[PDB]
């Protein structure tokens, strides 16, 4: 199933990787895999996709629609503007009214004491959001400082080696 | 009056864009094989 | 103003010969007149029938697009000229590679052949031009001094015998023995992409997205602007009669008066069936020997024949 | 200044392609005079060319068209050398130059986003110019496969039902059968690992498997996405359908009852021919051995003519219609079952970043996709051979035939077609005529097909296998009765249907 | 500063330029020939060829 | 002459945030399916 | 305890705290 605490993290981890990048983003999540929070994106968290209720033209083009094309709820979904479970569901309920898959389901919201991984995961997606720079230059970096530290060390430990009256040459 | 994918007519033939007297030839593969100089010499 | 421009006939298309698998960018006609050559961006070099449009024979060599062909009129040789850096020569009796030019750093973009002496010269895109033996395929010279690609290059007998054209927006003549640059004219704004010698006047043109201009030899005086045609042009070629044909890169083709600079036609033709409006253009014009027909080579991979139209007259299409 | 070879050629040409782009026009067509942005232009280019790789239509919202012309003009240039080069390296690993290992799955690669880029806009087409099938080749379809099914007292499919006894049975075999592919026990990856600890649960507590089951067939009509791959055989490639775990589990057991139940009423007929009775060798002996054994065959004393024609649908898979399979299906199954069948090929494929809608054809790795294929090829059995005849050679629902027998020799020589075999989408004819029904057919397909000139002789294939005295001899009137068959066996089946 | 490398490309090779002989197609034929109508020749016998075709 | 930057759906070399709008920004059916699907109804 | 939270964790708050946790951009090179 799917925790708001998840979902919220695959918002923003698509908002930053990109809508073609799921192995990333499921290596963001635990127990999560690309295909499921590709599925989730495609089926609920899409901004595109639309919860609201149905516009009386909506239903009649429905059930028009599920009479054109019985079954093929890929096909349909388009042509209305939901996606294929929202027009199932309906399109069985208005048969009645006139009578799993965890994708689709909206997320359990969050405890008041979240689980310890559901806060530690928080803060190592924060710390995988925040970081753009990669290894390599990041080492450089890093050795820039450490090279100022040698630069500096040596120029006071060369001033008081002079000073202790020794006048090295390197070469 | 179905036009079955295998036809599918896109892109008005060439007669139609260039016109009535505009000749339009199509050459694909060549005559002449390639041992046969296009200079001949002399004997 | 001006004396009134002669009147020439106006050109009508009447073929079009549509073989090629990539873009059209060099063509060329034989000495004797029976056939021409193409080379395209699909990296062949196919050779037809100047009377049928029949295609006679493809030869197939290169590693990337061909960029310009040359036929010899002192021997029996056909030179081009790649984007793979390598200039050939191949022999017309066997119709087989029998010499390599070796030493351009990147694409090369074109290529003439001195009338007299045997010597090739080339142009690139490392802003060099080099002079080639064609005999020991040595490099006797390389004309430096351009500060970006060079696009054109064009040679002649008489003094100076080279001009070059490049994307910096430069003309450069040089002497061919001493190897350097004798003149450098600056008067355009935009890369000289073309450039075309009067047969028979001592004087020369030089084509660029602002306008046409003309020069006059030896130390290219500037004489005339020929302005109208604002599209990348991508080629030039006169006639002997006098006609000066201006072919863009949007498809678009001008057709001038050499003397006088008057435009007296515009010829805006179309595009193969399956291609996309966007893919129009002409790379290469080449006139027939007899100066009758108009060739031209395109970005939809077609050649088209113009011919002259002979049943019009000065009343029929006048001289603005 | 070293050459370019043949591991520089890629690299090569994309240096001169933006070396190219860059002289063009954001140096020759700017008037963007500041600071003309050629570096974020050739951005525009690289991203055009990806779309193009994945088949999306690429539209920024304000770029000055003349960018916009020369991005296109330069797309068009790569898409063209990529695939000629596609090509080329095709037909030298067709016909064995080649064995570079990259080349091989480089190749691969460019041929499976060629297919699905054609594909994408065969469904398109579909959708737009709408069901290539009229509305009175459909009915006739409909109403001459009632007329089989109630002429043979067929016995519609019912739902399984809740306590049947052979429920384990029908699970055991779906899942031994799903274990099959990784008897390896591999490498194999998350999802064979997933998909066997499925199995396992499964194959312990078959109860709450079952309940699941039925519950999917009961409820389910919108199913998770489908990938595909594609496996290189160098001569020509096979798609290979990749279908996830539960569902799997769910077809299965769906594609063993129905093969189960249409083998005890007997749908299939015995021309039907994947058989469980003989392996195809077999066949082959029992064919040889039936023409030999039909009355009178070898005399030509008063003219008559043997005719053996074999041929193939050419595509079925492809142009199923998945309304008039719904209908079609309803005939035979419950509406439930029914229903799931059409609407679980109904699916998203995706392959790399490609994703499309299947709404036409029929996806052939799904796992009763046999069922769909010989039902719908036992419909154009029908088309093919008329009623009447498929009731003398399927004989009496009471009685039936066996695989190429008839009732009495009466029957049997009432008619050319003598045998007719059907493997899962190839046909093979026997006919026999006498002189008149072949001069009288040989006259209609002339009228139509008129052939002055003689070169029906031309068009002929024989095969160059035997010694030419071995091979076919083609007289005039030989090779007119081979084509006026032909030509009136493929005036049998609509062009929007199947052809020949 | 002229190197003594050397390389196996660089050895002689066609060291005669063939000229294009009497008939092949010789400046002086060409200087000569009157072109246009020897094409329109060829183009009345190229229409007439393939009006035979069809 | 102002030229659009690109946000592409492969490439984020330098790791920067797009909202979802602007990351996403840069059908028909014929009149002769109901006339099929009725006549197969009745 | 499993009891439903009082706000939530909404992205905006990820993406602010990622931001917020701006060590990278570090200390500058020291003058002397």
């Amino acid at each position: 199933v799917w925790r708001n605490t998840e979902d919220e993290i695959l918002k923003a981890a698509v908002m930053k990787y990109g809508k073609n990048q799921w192995s990333r983003i499921a290596s963001l999540l635990h127990r999560k895999s690309a295909k499921q929070c590709k599925a989730r994106w495609y089926e609920w968290l899409d901004p595109s996709i639309k919860k609201t209720e149905w516009s009386r033209e909506e239903e009649e083009k429905l059930l028009h629609l599920a009479k054109l094309m019985p079954t093929q709820w890929r096909t349909i979904a388009p042509i209305i503007g939901r996606t294929a479970a929202q027009c199932l569901e309906h399109y069985e309920f208005l048969l009645d009214k006139a009578a799993p898959n965890p994708e689709t389901k909206p997320a359990r919201p969050d405890p008041i004491d979240m689980d310890e991984d559901e806060l530690e995961m928080l803060s190592e997606a924060r710390a995988r959001l925040a970081n753009t720079q990669g290894k390599k230059a990041k080492r450089k970096a890093r050795e820039k400082q450490l090279e100022e530290a040698r630069r500096l060390a040596a120029l006071q430990k060369r001033r008081e080696l002079r000073a202790a009256g020794i006048e090295i040459q390197k070469k | 009056e179905v036009v079955l994918h295998e036809d599918k007519k896109y892109y008005p033939t060439a007669e139609e864009v260039y016109g009535p007297e505009v000749e339009t030839i199509v050459q694909e593969e060549d005559t002449q094989p390639l041992t046969e100089p296009i200079i001949k010499p002399v004997k | 103003t001006m004396p009134k421009p002669q009147w020439h006939p106006p050109w009508k298309l009447y073929r079009v010969i549509s073989g090629h698998l990539g873009w059209v960018r060099c063509i060329a006609v034989e000495p004797g007149n029976q056939w021409f050559v193409t080379g395209s961006a699909d990296r062949t070099i196919k050779i037809w029938d100047l009377a049928s449009g029949k295609l006679k024979l493809s030869l197939t060599g290169h590693i990337s697009t061909v960029r310009g062909v040359i036929v010899s009129t002192r021997s029996p040789y056909l030179f081009s000229c790649g984007e793979d850096k390598q200039v050939k020569c191949w022999d017309l009796e066997y119709n087989k590679v029998i010499r390599h030019y070796h030493g351009h750093l990147s694409a090369v973009y074109g290529l003439d052949l001195h009338p007299t002496i045997d010597v090739l010269v080339t142009c690139s895109r490392d802003s060099t031009a080099r002079i080639w033996d064609v005999r020991t395929k040595a490099s006797v010279h390389t004309l430096s001094g351009h500060t970006n690609a060079v696009a054109t290059v064009r040679c002649q007998a008489a003094e100076p015998q080279i001009i070059t054209g490049s994307h910096d927006t430069t003309i450069r003549l040089w002497d061919l023995v001493a190897g350097k640059t004798r003149v450098t004219l600056t008067n355009h704004k935009k890369s000289v992409r073309a450039v075309v010698l009067h047969p028979r006047h001592y004087t020369f043109a030089s084509g660029s997205p602002d306008n046409i201009k003309q020069w006059k030899f030896p130390d290219g005086s500037f004489i005339q602007n020929l302005s109208g045609h604002n599209a990348i042009i991508n080629t030039l070629t006169v006639n002997s009669d006098g006609v000066l044909v201006s072919g863009a890169d949007n498809g678009t083709m001008h057709l001038w008066d050499w003397r006088t600079g008057y435009n007296f036609q515009r010829v805006h033709a179309a595009v193969q069936p399956g291609s996309l409006d966007s893919e129009s253009g002409i790379f290469a014009c080449a006139f027939d020997q007899s100066e009758s027909r108009l060739l031209t080579a395109e970005a939809d991979k077609t050649i088209k024949v113009y011919r002259e139209d002979d049943t019009a007259t000065e009343e029929t299409h006048p001289v603005s | 200044a070293k050459t370019v070879t043949k591991q520089r050629v890629e690299s090569h040409f994309d240096l001169e392609l933006r070396a190219a782009v860059m002289h063009d026009i954001l140096d020759m067509m700017p008037e963007g005079i500041k600071q003309n942005k050629a570096r974020t232009i050739l951005q525009h280019l690289s991203e055009a060319w990806r779309c193009w790789k994945a088949n999306i239509p690429w539209k920024v919202p304000g770029l000055p068209t003349p960018i916009e012309n020369m991005i296109l003009r330069y797309v068009k240039a790569k898409a063209d050398w990529w695939t000629n080069t596609a090509h080329y390296n095709r037909e030298r690993i067709r016909r064995g130059a080649t064995v570079d290992k990259t080349v091989c799955k480089k190749n691969l690669g460019r041929l499976t986003r060629l297919y699905l880029k054609a594909e994408q806009e065969r469904q398109h087409n579909y959708l737009k110019d709408g069901p290539y099938i009229t509305a009175e080749e459909a009915v006739a379809v409909y109403t001459t496969t009632v007329h089989w099914l109630e002429s043979r007292r067929f016995s519609p499919i019912p739902f399984p039902p809740l306590s049947y006894k052979h429920d384990t049975k029908l699970l055991i075999l779906a899942l031994e059968r799903l274990k099959e592919a990784y008897s390896v026990k591999s490498r194999l990856n998350q999802s064979q690992r997933e998909e066997l600890g499925l199995i396992e649960q499964a194959y312990d507590n078959p109860h709450e498997a079952l309940s699941r089951i039925k519950r999917h067939l009961l409820t389910q009509r919108a199913f998770k996405e489908v990938g595909i791959e594609f496996m290189d055989l160098y001569s020509h490639l096979v798609p290979v359908y990749d279908v996830e775990p539960l569902e799997k589990i769910t077809d299965a057991y769906l594609d063993q009852y129905l093969w189960y139940e249409a083998d005890k009423r007997r749908l299939f007929p015995p021309w039907i021919k994947p058989a469980d009775t003989e392996p195809p060798p077999l066949l082959v002996y029992k064919w040889c051995q039936g023409i030999n054994n039909l009355q009178d065959v070898w005399e030509t004393s008063e003219g008559e003519c043997n005719v053996m024609l074999e041929s193939r649908f050419e595509k079925m898979y492809e142009k199923i219609d998945l309304t008039l399979l719904n209908r079609l299906l309803r005939l035979i199954v419950d509406h439930n079952i029914a229903d799931y069948m059409t609407a679980k090929n109904n699916v998203v494929i995706n392959y790399k970043d490609m994703n499309h809608t299947n709404s036409y054809g029929i996806i052939r790795g799904l796992q009763f996709a046999s069922f769909i294929v010989q039902y719908y090829g036992l419909v154009m059995d029908l088309l093919v051979l008329g009623l009447h005849r498929a009731s003398e050679m399927a004989g009496p629902p009471q009685m039936p035939n066996d695989f190429l027998s008839f009732q009495d020799i009466a029957t049997e020589a009432a008619h050319p077609i003598r045998l007719f075999c059907r493997y899962i989408d190839r046909i093979h004819i026997f006919f026999r005529f006498t002189a008149d029904e072949a001069r009288d057919l040989i006259q209609r397909y002339l009228t139509e097909h008129p052939d002055p000139n003689n070169e029906n002789i031309v068009g002929y294939n024989n095969k160059k296998c035997w010694p030419r005295d071995a091979r076919m001899r083609l007289m005039k009137h030989d090779v007119n009765l081979g084509r006026a068959v032909f030509w009136d066996i493929k005036n049998r089946l609509p062009r929007s249907v199947t052809t020949v | 500063q002229l190197s003594k490398q050397y390389s196996s490309r660089d050895l002689p090779s066609h060291t005669k330029i063939k000229y294009r002989q009497t008939t092949q197609d010789a400046p002086e034929e060409v200087r000569n020939r009157d072109f246009r109508r020897e094409l329109e020749e060829r183009e009345r016998a190229a229409a007439r060829e393939k009006n035979r075709d069809r | 002459w102002k030229i659009p930057p690109c946000i592409s759906n492969w490439k984020n070399a330098k790791g920067y945030t797009i909202p979802l709008d602007k990351r996403l920004a840069a059908v028909h059916i014929n009149e002769n399916f109901a006339k099929l699907a009725e006549a197969l109804y009745i | 305890n499993k009891a439903p939270a009082e706000v939530q964790i909404t992205a905006e708050q990820l993406l602010r705290e990622a931001k917020e946790r701006e060590l990278e951009l570090l200390p500058p090179p020291p003058q002397q």
